[PDB]
């Protein structure tokens, strides 16, 4: 496996629901590679009988510098217009993945909790959800990482 | 090439301690989550503890919190379970397993943790041959292996030469807290009194070794 | 919490079976399925509710519907008879289901019944073990009743059952009756009565003294 994840730091946590995600990603590339890396963030909500996902954002890195690389991936937040109110204030998941030439080789999953920023709203939640008061707390120190064996070059 | 190898299991008394080791091969423990999961004899899987990559953050089952500590040494590529203040409930095979996302992909073979108060070797009594009916046919015979602690015991027949028709039952815990089991075998009734039947019982924790000849009564 | 049902099921090669676990949360990423056979470590089948692990045959599938997570085996093969466990990896805790043993059906097979009196040697220990053996029968369900001078016994017996035989798919069962030496010597007739689907009528095995 030519590219490996050496560290992931969530820079802004907790944050407002509407704040972009800021991931400081450190990875190593052992050999020169022909193609691009794609980093992608996906939202997964489970409030329905089946899952409903939101692809949030993605960026390409290419060509891949050989050595140790550090950069910040700033990913757009979820669209609350697509999320039922009960799921806005529940535990959800985000998946941070990297693919090489379209082939996913690492996935970092996080639990995310969403709660109001004031005790009185937490215990007396308003009829209409107030997204401006929702704070998201990523469980960033317990990442659930999956690796996949891929063809490289 | 991926492997996890557990070690450090052994016999320990309540209030005692043990340190289990999980030697990782084929991958670096610092980049994967590592988990301890235990299984009591004949019972289900019970998660014990988890440690997560990049930060070494940890999670614990309620019934071991404050008692067990999970850690990993990146330089040695080994994870550990420090087990303090052990109790009878803790007797189990302890597996180490590698995280695969929210799941567990590679599991070791396990190491056995046996909590004991007092070691006791078995008594062995014959189960005298009994014919199925008044006609020839089949007879059953056996050995009763009684009042021992802890598990396990090994039972063979005729030093391993007799295996067909043998049933060595899972041990049951008596109200005394001591185990008991029967080992039985079905044999030709025409062989009784001419073929010798000897049950060989080994209880390693008490270094008990018993060979019992089972004859027609 | 992860409530797994059924605790066991009996099925034939070629049967489609489903096993369900009911979770306390509906997050799909959190749920996995494992297979385990006697004397072996667990094996990963399904992760993130519905993703098949590399190398697992296509007859295994997983799905989520709300808080119900289901493992389906589209057609059971001989190597699939095993115990299955679901797992939920939650915010704070991992929980396993209690397990489902998938056992293989065969033709009904009557037990061979034997009774064993205690040894004179054991009686010196102050106790008497009377053992009843039910050998090589199917299905597992069986009723054992002890009678001592035709008095039905209750609360003084313990049973043990073998794992299903890998070759003939039968079970064997022991029932052990325990009396004090003094109580044993007070009675003459010891009888074990067995009721099982394979027997046209109950069978009693007994001895005197």
């Amino acid at each position: 496996s030519i590219v490996s994840l050496l560290g992931i730091k969530v820079l802004n946590n907790p944050a407002k629901f509407t704040d972009p995600y800021e991931f400081e990603i450190t990875f190593e590339c052992l050999e020169s590679l022909k193609h691009d890396l794609e980093w992608k963030l996906t939202y997964v909500g489970s409030s329905r009988s089946l899952d409903h996902d939101q692809e949030l954002d993605s960026i390409l890195v290419g060509p891949v510098p050989v050595g140790v690389n550090k950069f910040v991936f700033s990913a757009d937040p979820p669209s609350a217009e697509l999320i039922p109110a009960s799921e806005l204030v529940s535990v959800t998941v985000i998946l941070l993945s990297c693919s090489y030439d379209g082939r996913e080789f690492v996935r970092v999953g996080y639990y995310v909790n969403n709660e109001y920023d004031e005790e009185e709203l937490r215990e007396n939640p308003p009829a209409k959800v107030q997204v401006d008061h929702i704070v998201r707390n990523i469980l960033a120190e317990k990442p659930r990482v999956t690796r996949f064996n891929i063809v490289w070059d | 090439e991926v492997q996890l190898v557990e070690s450090g299991g052994g016999l320990v008394q309540p209030g005692g301690s043990l340190r289990l080791s999980c030697a990782a091969s084929g991958f670096n423990v610092s980049y994967y989550s590592i988990h301890w999961v235990r299984q009591a004899p004949g019972k289900g899987l019970e998660w014990v503890a988890s440690i997560y990559p990049y930060s070494g953050s940890t999670s614990y089952a309620d019934s071991v919190k404050g008692r067990f500590t999970i850690s990993a040494d990146t330089s040695k590529n080994t994870a550990y379970l420090q087990m303090n203040s052990l109790r009878a409930e803790d007797t189990a095979v302890y597996y180490c397993a590698r995280g695969y996302g929210w799941a567990l992909d590679y599991w070791g073979q396990g190491t056995l943790v046996t909590v004991f108060n007092q070691i006791k070797g078995p008594s062995v009594f014959p189960l005298a041959p009994s014919s199925k009916s008044t006609s020839g046919g089949t007879a059953a015979l056996g050995c009763l292996v009684k009042d021992y602690f802890p598990e396990p015991v090994t039972v063979s027949w005729n030093s391993g030469a007799l295996t067909s028709g043998v049933h060595t039952f899972p041990a049951v815990l008596q109200s005394s807290g001591l185990y008991s089991l029967s080992s039985v075998v079905t044999v030709p009734s025409s062989s009784l009194g001419t073929q010798t039947y000897i049950c060989n019982v080994n209880h390693k924790p008490s270094n008990t070794k018993v060979d019992k000849k089972v004859e027609p009564k | 919490q992860m409530t797994q049902s059924p605790s066991s099921l009996s099925a034939s090669v070629g049967d489609r079976v489903t096993i369900t676990c009911r979770a306390s949360q509906s997050v799909s990423s959190a749920v996995a399925w494992y297979q385990q056979k006697p004397g072996k470590a667990p094996k990963l089948l399904i992760y993130s509710a519905s993703s098949l692990y590399s190398g697992v045959p296509s007859r295994f599938s997983g799905s989520r519907s709300g808080t119900d997570f289901t493992l389906t085996i589209s057609s059971l093969q001989p190597e699939d008879f095993a115990t299955y466990y679901c797992q939920q990896d939650g915010w704070s805790l991992i929980t396993f289901g209690q397990g489902t043993k998938v056992e293989i059906k065969r033709t009904v097979a009557a037990p061979s019944v034997f009774i064993f009196p205690p040894s004179d040697s054991q009686l010196k220990s102050g106790t008497a073990s009377v053992v009843c053996l039910l050998n090589n029968f199917y299905p597992r369900e069986a009723k054992v009743q002890w009678k001592v001078d035709n008095a039905l016994q209750s609360g003084n017996s313990q049973e043990s059952v073998t794992e299903q035989d890998s070759k003939d798919s039968t079970y064997s069962l022991s029932s052990t009756l325990t009396l004090s030496k003094a109580d044993y010597e007070k009675h003459k007739v010891y009888a074990c009565e067995v009721t099982h689907q394979g027997l046209s009528s109950p069978v009693t095995k007994s001895f005197n003294r």
